[PDB]
């Protein structure tokens, strides 16, 4: 349209070490995963799922999550900053 | 007794008070085709219902006393624009005189107002910072009464919220019209559900209020979460009140294993807007019909519990030859039930009673209501007769008390 989108796509085990900025995540799964000093900013995650996943000094910063699963997460508070929710179903860490 | 009976009959709403007064639809007003008096209003110009009524029994006075009755389903509100945005959705004001229901973030309201610049509102206001609300998306039986000489009351079933003085006032001089339609709504995908609606030249008193709660209830035909009817063939996520921080699951299918109550179940969340508990949770179930011969679940009708799991369609069931006081259910494979207990008799009341699902043996005898007990700290589904043998002069809350939640665009979930 004229944002940058990345859609229907399956991430397996492993993210370390990058910094996502500016990105649509639709209808995207993060299943396994374990995230390392990985940073999204300013980006927007749509109809996603994230499943048995594990974060260490990992952050989203700015994101709009819609229609999202966090699924037996780690996830913390302190992670998403000046953060967004919207239709978001919490399952437990 | 009504001055005004708004109902749907053969294929028109109509009014059923003798007055007859004339009702104008709109192009876009949709009607569940289930329950037809169940009325869809929309967001739009075209999604309203006229009242022109007759002269006569226009409100125009500084003493006679009226009341207006009705039921109505309220979505979620999703969006932040929804916020302090009150918007109307009845009306019958004439140069800002006479009355009006208005809805808003969490609230409820009604306003009265005379020729001469003094009005009162009365307002109830609901929550939906809430686990599992009473309120949200769920029919509710609004009852609102006016006494010229002390006070204006909003009841919610049967039960009253608030009252506030108009003794102060002032001559009313209403519309000669009600308009049924959401004026001022700044929320573009909004919508009410509306149902019964009634009007009374009096001031109702609180045992009318409770009668006409219950007789409006439709006792003797289920329902589901939501208020609707209970139906065949249609998936509804399993809510027990008893325990309502827990969802239901199979640790595996077969006579083997069981059906038991796994917790903690989540919660949704929209920010600054609600935090919920989930309720599109765990193994769906299916009432089917035991008799093939309208998909409505009444009370006293006989079927069969079929069961999610994996997407695949199963069927509840259990031996009620084991040893012991509850009998364990188990998920089965529907071709190798044989002679194992399934037929449900499903209960609206006695007397009404969320305790909804008795199971049987095939030569008549109970088995029980489903609910749950406790084995090594695994609550199991179980059925037993404790729970039919005290629901013999009680009406509380027991771990056979059960809802049924199938998706709904008032919710707004993410099914799984
Ligand atoms: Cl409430
Ligand atoms: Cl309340
Ligand atoms: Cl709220
Ligand atoms: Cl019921
Ligand atoms: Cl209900
Ligand atoms: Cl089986
Ligand atoms: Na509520
Ligand atoms: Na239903």
């Amino acid at each position: 349209v004229e944002r940058d989108k990345y859609a229907n796509f399956t991430i397996n085990f492993t993210m370390e070490n990058q910094i996502h900025t500016g990105m649509e995540y639709d209808n995207g799964r993060f299943i396994g995963v374990k995230f390392k000093s990985v940073t999204f900013k300013d980006s927007v995650f749509k109809s996603c799922t994230f499943e048995d996943v594990t974060s260490v000094n990992t952050y989203f910063k700015n994101c709009t999550f819609i229609d999202t699963v966090f699924d037996n997460t780690d996830f913390e508070p302190y992670k998403f900053i000046d953060s967004e929710f919207k239709n978001c179903s919490f399952f437990h860490n | 007794t009504s001055i005004l009976n708004l109902r749907y009959e053969s294929n028109h709403l109509i009014d059923l008070s003798r007055y007859a007064s004339k009702i104008n639809i709109g192009s876009k007003v949709n009607f569940d085709p289930i329950d037809k008096n169940q009325i869809q209003l929309f967001n739009l110009e075209s999604s309203k219902i006229e009242v022109i009524l007759k002269n006569a029994i226009v409100y125009n006075s500084m003493y006679e006393n009226f009341s207006t009755s009705f039921w109505i389903r309220i979505p979620k509100y999703f969006n932040s624009i929804s916020l302090n945005n009150e918007y109307t959705i009845i009306n019958c004001m004439e140069n800002n005189s006479g009355w009006k229901v208005s809805l808003n973030y969490g609230e409820i309201i009604w306003t009265l107002q005379d020729t001469q610049e003094i009005k009162q509102r009365v307002v109830f206001k609901y929550s939906q910072m809430i686990n599992i609300s009473d309120y949200i998306n769920r029919w509710i039986f609004v009852t609102i009464t006016n006494n010229r000489l002390n006070n204006s009351k909003i009841y919610i079933n049967g039960r009253l919220i608030d009252q506030k003085p108009i003794s102060n006032l002032g001559n009313i001089h209403a519309s000669n019209n009600i308009m049924f339609k959401l004026d001022g709504c700044r929320d573009t995908h909004r919508y009410i559900w509306i149902k019964y609606f009634n009007l009374f030249d009096k001031e109702l008193n609180e045992k009318e209020i409770k009668d006409l709660y219950d007789n409006q209830s439709n006792s003797g035909i289920l329902k589901d979460f939501w208020g609707d009817y209970l139906q065949y063939d249609k998936p509804y996520y399993m809510l027990n009140l008893y325990d309502p921080n827990k969802y239901v699951d199979v640790n595996n299918v077969g006579i083997r294993g069981y059906m038991y109550l796994k917790g903690p179940r989540g919660s949704v969340m929209t920010t600054n807007i609600y935090l919920n508990s989930s309720l599109y949770r765990g193994t769906k179930f299916i009432i089917k019909k035991y008799a093939s011969g309208d998909n409505i679940v009444r009370n006293n009708d006989r079927v069969y519990i079929n069961v999610v799991v994996k997407n695949k369609e199963y069927r509840l069931a259990t031996n009620a030859s084991q040893a012991g006081v509850e009998k364990i259910l188990s998920a089965l494979e529907i071709p190798d039930v044989g002679n194992l207990s399934q037929v449900v008799v499903m209960k609206s009341k006695n007397i009404t009673n969320k305790c909804k699902m008795n199971l049987q043996d095939n030569n008549g005898n109970d088995i029980g209501f489903i609910g749950f007990h406790q084995f090594n700290n695994i609550a199991k589904l179980v059925a037993s007769n404790w729970y039919n043998r005290q629901i013999e002069r009680s009406s509380r809350t027991l771990g056979c008390s059960w809802e049924f939640i199938p998706v709904d665009d008032g919710w707004g979930e993410r099914p799984l």
